[PDB]
C-alpha cells in the first residue's frame, strides 16, 4: 500500500520560497494589538488557505485567552448575512435585532464584557461577497465600509482579507485607497521553486519510499505547469495521474500524461484534421465554412448552404446529409452550432456557424489536397 | 379584518425545517458517532419510495400476444463489455484509490450525449458497492444527482442532505449544514460519500456557488466525499465556469471518446447473442413464438445489416443509443411486414437485411419540406413564388408584404394568354362568382401567411402595418428553388 499511501491532492500542510515571508506577518497575536495592514491577493492556487490554516494553528490549542472559529463568505450572496454566523461566540440571546443596522451598534460589540479574552474571525473567500450590485452600490460600498478601523482602544478585533484570483483588483477608487485601516500590502503567492515543495511533502513522510520521483521529471512537471499564473493544485493533480496511469500497466511514464493531456485537447491542427475527415465530404465544407465568414458574420447554415449551391453547381444531396455531416465537425470539437439572438431584421433563433483556430496551421493543412487549394 | 391588496390563494408549502445541522447539539466535541445513527444514512424506514407502487398494476388478464420480432424489439431497450476499459479501469482506480486512502478527488468525465458515461460510472459504484459487500474496503452512501431532474438548481442541497441525513431542510438549512458536515465534523465518525453530478452544465446559475460548493467541499482534509461529475462539453470549466473553479476541478478530464463501427458491432452483437440464428416454436394459428401448427423457425439478424447500419450512426456522433434506436426500427419494419402479411393482429425463416435496414437509416434523412411544398396549394406556391423572385431584384432575403402583393398582381396581369391562369385567375380575386367586387388581397391571403407561419417556412416579423411587414425564408432558398420547379404551371408562370 505504498502506491495508495502517495497521496498529493489533499493534506495537513510560503512553505516554499518565502518562509521567513510567512513567518513576519503574524505579529501582535500575542501582544493583544494591531499586527498588519495586510490584504492576501494573489493567483488562484498558491496557497492563502494553506499559510492561514497554520497562522491559526500556532494559537488554537489550548486556548491571555483566545477563543477564535473559521467562516467562510459563502451563504451570503448578498451583502446581508456577514454578522449572524460569527456570533457564535457565547451564544446570546441578542444578535438578530440590535446588530444589522450599522458600524456603532458593531461598535457596541466590540468592547469585551468577559474579560479581554480574544476573538478575531477569519472571514474566507471573501472576493466571491463583493461581486454583487453592479456598479458599487452595496458591495464595493461594503468594501469601503468594513475596513475603518477608526476607533482603537484594548480590543482583538482585527480581520485580516481572503482576496481571491486577480479578477477585479486593478480596479479601485480613492475611497478604497486613500488611508482608512487595512489597505496597503497585498503579495503575490506564486511557488516558484515548487521541486522543493514536492520534496518537503515526501520528507514529511508517514510511508517510506524506496524509489523517489526522478528531479528531472520533477524539473520538467514545475517547468510545464507555471506558465500560465503558477497555479500548485493543479500540479498536485499531475503527479497523482502520473502514479496512477503508472498503476494502469498490471521519468519514462511521468510525461505522456501530460503529453496525453496536452495532445488531447489540441488533437491535431492539420495532421488529424483531413486524418479524422479522411471523406473529402468532410473536408470541403471546412472551406464553405470559411467562404462564409468573409462575407457574413451571421452564418446560418442556410448560408452555409446557400454557399454550398454557389460552388458545387458545375445522387442527389439534402439539408439533412450537410447539417449531419456538421455534427462530425461538432463531434471533434472545432464547430459551434447553437440558437443566438438572429439580429438581422427579426429577432428570433436560428442556428449559427462558427470556427475558433486561427487560420495560419488549417492553410497549411491544404498544402496536400488538391481539390482544398482552389477553394483556399 | 384587513382588505387585502392581491390574493396568494392557491399557495402550497413544504413541511421542511429551518435550523440547519450546525445547531443540533452546538458541541463539537460531542458530535455522535454519525455512522451508526439510527435515521443517517439510510437506516430506518427505507420504504419511502415504494408508497406508490400498487397503482400501475390492474388485473394479470387477457393473455397478451409476443411476435417472432417481439423479443428482438425487448432486447434492443435500454438494457465483460469490450467497450470501456481504458475509462471504466482509470475511474475505478481513481475512485478507489480515495476509498482506500479516505480522501477527497473529484473524477472529470466528459462526453457527447450517448458514448456510455453514466452507464461505465453507475456500473463503477455496482462494483464498488460488491468491493464493500466483500469488505476489503468501507462502504459508502450512494447519491445522484441529476442536473435536470430538479425544478430550482439549488435543490441539490435539499436532496444531498435529505440523502445523508434523513431530515429535510431548506436549501439555505441544508447548505449550511452541508458545509458544516463536511468542514468540521472528524473522519472517524462519518463514513465517505460518492456523488455523481449527472448533467453539469444546468446548476450554473446566477452565482456559481452550486458549482463552487460542491467541488469546494472536496478540497477540505476532512471531507471523505468523492465527486464523479459527468458532463456535456470537454472544456466546460473554461468556458461558463471561472479559473478558480478550474482549477478547482483540476486535471483529470477523462473524455468519453465516441464510438468506432467495429465497437459498435460487438455491441450489437452482445445484444442478440441469445436471440441470433437461434430457434423459435411459433404457431401458424397466432405467432407466439416461444425460444427454446408448430413452425420451428431461425432468426438471422444478418450482420451486413448490422454492420451498415453501424457504420452510418458510427460516422454520424456515434451514439450506442442511436445504434439501438435503429436497429429496433429495423425489426419493427419487419413485425409490420410480417404481420400485415399475415393477418395476424394484436390481442420459412424471418430475417433483418440491407434493404430493410435502409428504411430505418432513411427515416431519419428526408427533409420534409419538400414534399410539403410539393402538395401545398397553387395560391401558397404563388406566394413563394412571388417571394422567390423578388429576391432577385432586391438582394435583401427580407422583403415586405406590399411587394409580395404586387408582384402576385404582376404575375397574374402579365400573363393573360395561358388557360389555366385565365380559369384560376377569376376565382383568385373574387371566388369565382359576382356580388362580390374585385379583392386587393388574392382569396386565402391570411391563410396561405398563416400556414407557412405554422409550418416554419415564413418567417415574419411583428408590426401592425401589413404593407411593410418584412417576411423571410426561414428555410432556405435552394430547397425552395428545387420544389418550385415540380408544378408544370409554376414552371412557366
Ligand atoms: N505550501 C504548501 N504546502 C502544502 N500544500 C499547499 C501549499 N500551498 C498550497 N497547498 C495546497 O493547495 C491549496 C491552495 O489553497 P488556496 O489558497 O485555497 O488556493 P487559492 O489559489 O488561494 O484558491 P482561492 O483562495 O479560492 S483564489 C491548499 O488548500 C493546500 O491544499
Ligand atoms: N457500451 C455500451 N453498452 C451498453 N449500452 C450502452 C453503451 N454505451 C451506451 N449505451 C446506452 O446508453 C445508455 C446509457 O446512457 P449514456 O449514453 O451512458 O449517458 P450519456 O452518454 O450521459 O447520455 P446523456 O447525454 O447524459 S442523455 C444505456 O441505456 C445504453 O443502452
Ligand atoms: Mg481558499
Ligand atoms: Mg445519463
Amino acid at each position: 500500500a505504498l502506491l495508495q499511501k502517495s497521496s498529493e491532492l489533499v493534506n495537513l500542510n510560503a512553505r516554499t520560497a518565502e518562509y521567513e515571508q510567512v513567518m513576519n506577518f503574524l505579529a501582535k497575536a500575542i501582544s493583544e494589538h494591531r499586527s498588519d495592514s495586510l490584504y492576501i491577493t494573489g493567483p488562484p492556487g498558491t496557497g492563502k488557505t494553506a499559510q492561514l490554516d497554520m497562522i491559526i494553528r500556532q494559537k488554537f490549542q489550548s486556548l491571555e485567552s483566545v477563543a477564535v472559529t473559521s467562516i467562510n463568505c459563502i451563504s451570503l450572496g448578498e451583502p446581508s448575512s456577514i454578522f449572524q454566523k460569527i456570533f457564535d461566540s457565547f451564544q446570546d440571546l441578542n444578535g438578530p435585532t440590535l446588530q444589522i443596522k450599522n458600524m456603532q451598534h458593531l461598535q457596541k460589540f466590540l468592547e469585551p464584557y468577559h474579560k479581554k479574552t480574544t476573538f478575531v474571525v477569519v472571514l474566507d473567500e471573501m472576493d466571491r461577497l463583493l461581486h454583487a450590485n453592479t456598479s458599487e452600490t452595496q458591495s464595493v460600498r461594503t468594501i469601503l465600509e468594513l475596513f475603518l478601523l477608526a476607533k482603537l482602544p484594548t480590543v482583538s478585533f482585527v480581520l485580516i482579507g481572503m482576496a481571491n484570483s486577480l479578477d477585479m483588483k486593478d480596479r479601485f477608487l480613492s475611497r478604497l485607497n486613500l488611508d482608512r485601516g487595512l489597505l496597503p500590502q497585498t503579495i503575490v503567492f506564486q511557488p516558484y521553486t515548487a521541486e522543493q515543495m514536492y520534496e518537503i511533502v515526501i520528507q514529511k513522510m508517514s510511508s517510506l519510499p524506496t524509489i523517489i520521483f526522478q528531479p528531472m521529471a520533477i524539473k520538467f512537471a514545475a517547468k510545464k505547469c507555471a506558465g500560465n499564473t503558477g497555479d500548485l493544485r493543479k500540479l498536485f493533480d499531475v503527479l497523482r495521474g502520473s502514479i496512477e496511469i503508472y498503476e494502469l500497466e498490471k521519468g519514462k511514464i511521468g510525461l505522456n500524461y501530460i503529453a496525453k493531456v496536452f495532445s488531447k485537447f489540441v488533437n491535431n491542427n492539420s495532421t488529424r484534421t483531413r486524418i479524422a475527415k479522411l471523406n473529402i465530404q468532410q473536408k470541403l465544407i471546412l472551406c464553405t465554412i470559411i467562404q462564409s465568414l468573409k462575407l457574413n458574420s451571421d452564418a446560418t447554415i442556410d448560408e452555409s448552404f446557400d454557399h454550398y449551391i454557389k460552388a458545387i453547381t458545375k445522387a442527389p444531396l439534402q439539408r439533412n446529409e450537410f447539417l449531419e455531416i456538421c455534427t462530425i465537425l461538432e463531434t471533434c470539437g472545432l464547430v459551434s452550432i447553437k440558437k443566438t439572438k438572429c439580429k438581422g431584421k427579426t429577432k428570433r433563433f436560428v442556428d449559427k456557424i462558427d470556427v475558433d483556430l486561427d487560420m495560419r496551421e488549417f492553410y497549411d493543412e491544404m498544402t496536400k489536397i488538391s481539390i482544398l487549394k482552389p477553394f483556399l | 379584518p384587513v382588505i387585502r391588496k392581491f390574493t396568494k390563494k392557491n399557495v402550497a408549502r413544504a413541511k421542511k425545517k429551518y435550523t440547519p445541522f450546525s445547531k443540533r447539539f452546538k458541541s463539537i466535541a460531542a458530535i455522535p458517532d454519525l455512522t451508526s445513527l439510527p435515521e443517517f444514512y439510510g437506516n430506518s424506514s427505507e420504504l419511502m419510495a415504494s408508497r406508490f407502487e400498487n397503482k400501475l398494476k390492474t388485473t394479470q388478464k387477457h393473455q397478451i400476444v409476443e411476435t417472432i420480432f417481439s423479443k428482438v424489439k425487448k432486447q434492443l431497450n435500454s438494457s465483460y463489455l469490450p467497450a470501456r476499459e481504458n475509462e471504466f479501469a482509470s475511474i475505478y482506480l481513481s475512485a478507489y484509490s480515495a476509498i482506500e486512502s479516505d480522501s477527497a478527488t473529484t473524477i472529470y468525465v466528459a462526453g457527447t450525449p450517448g458514448v456510455g458515461k453514466t452507464l461505465t460510472v453507475r456500473e463503477v459504484v455496482k462494483e464498488l458497492l460488491s468491493s464493500s459487500a466483500q469488505r476489503e474496503i468501507p462502504d459508502f452512501l450512494y447519491v445522484e444527482i441529476n442536473g435536470l431532474k430538479m425544478v430550482k438548481p439549488t435543490d441539490c442541497y435539499e436532496t444531498l442532505w435529505n440523502k445523508v441525513s434523513g431530515e429535510r431542510l431548506t436549501w439555505a438549512a441544508s447548505m449550511e449544514s452541508l458545509e458544516f458536515y463536511f468542514k468540521r465534523v472528524p473522519k472517524n465518525k462519518k463514513k465517505t460519500i460518492v456523488v455523481l453530478l449527472d448533467e453539469l452544465d444546468a446548476m450554473v446559475t446566477k452565482s456559481q456557488d452550486i458549482m463552487y460548493n460542491f467541488f469546494n467541499w472536496t478540497t477540505y482534509e476532512n471531507a471523505k466525499l468523492i465527486v464523479i461529475a459527468v458532463a456535456n462539453t470537454m472544456d466546460l470549466p473554461e468556458r461558463q465556469l471561472g479559473n478558480k473553479i478550474t482549477s478547482r476541478i483540476g486535471f483529470t478530464r477523462i473524455m468519453f471518446t465516441g464510438y468506432t463501427h467495429e465497437e459498435l458491432k460487438n455491441i450489437i452483437d452482445l445484444r442478440l447473442k441469445g436471440l441470433n440464428d437461434s430457434f423459435f416454436y411459433v404457431d401458424t394459428k397466432t405467432g407466439n413464438a416461444i425460444l427454446i401448427d408448430v413452425r420451428k423457425v431461425r432468426l438471422r439478424m444478418s450482420a451486413d445489416a448490422i454492420e451498415i447500419a453501424s457504420r452510418k450512426v458510427a460516422s454520424v456522433s456515434g451514439d450506442a443509443r442511436r445504434a439501438l434506436k435503429v436497429c429496433k426500427r429495423a425489426a419493427e419494419i419487419a413485425e409490420k411486414h410480417y404481420m400485415a402479411k399475415h393477418g395476424y393482429g394484436y390481442d420459412g425463416v424471418q430475417t433483418v437485411h440491407i434493404t430493410h435496414v435502409m428504411k430505418a437509416l432513411n427515416e431519419t434523412l428526408n427533409s420534409h419540406v419538400i414534399t410539403f411544398m410539393t402538395r401545398l396549394s397553387f395560391t401558397a406556391k404563388l406566394f413563394i413564388y412571388a417571394l422567390l423572385n423578388l429576391m432577385k431584384k432586391n438582394g435583401s432575403q427580407e422583403q415586405e408584404l406590399g411587394d409580395i402583393v404586387d408582384e402576385i398582381k404582376l404575375l397574374i396581369e402579365v400573363n393573360g394568354s395561358n388557360k389555366f391562369v385565365m380559369e384560376i385567375a377569376k376565382t383568385l380575386f373574387q371566388q369565382g362568382s359576382d356580388n362580390i367586387s374585385e379583392q386587393l388581397r388574392i382569396i386565402s391571403w391570411d391563410f396561405v401567411l398563416n400556414q407557412l407561419l405554422d409550418a416554419g417556412i415564413l418567417f415574419k416579423q411583428t408590426m401592425k402595418n401589413d404593407r411593410i411587414c418584412c417576411v423571410k425564408l426561414n428555410i432556405s432558398v435552394e430547397e425552395a428553388k428545387r420544389a418550385m420547379n415540380e408544378d408544370e404551371t409554376l414552371r412557366n408562370l
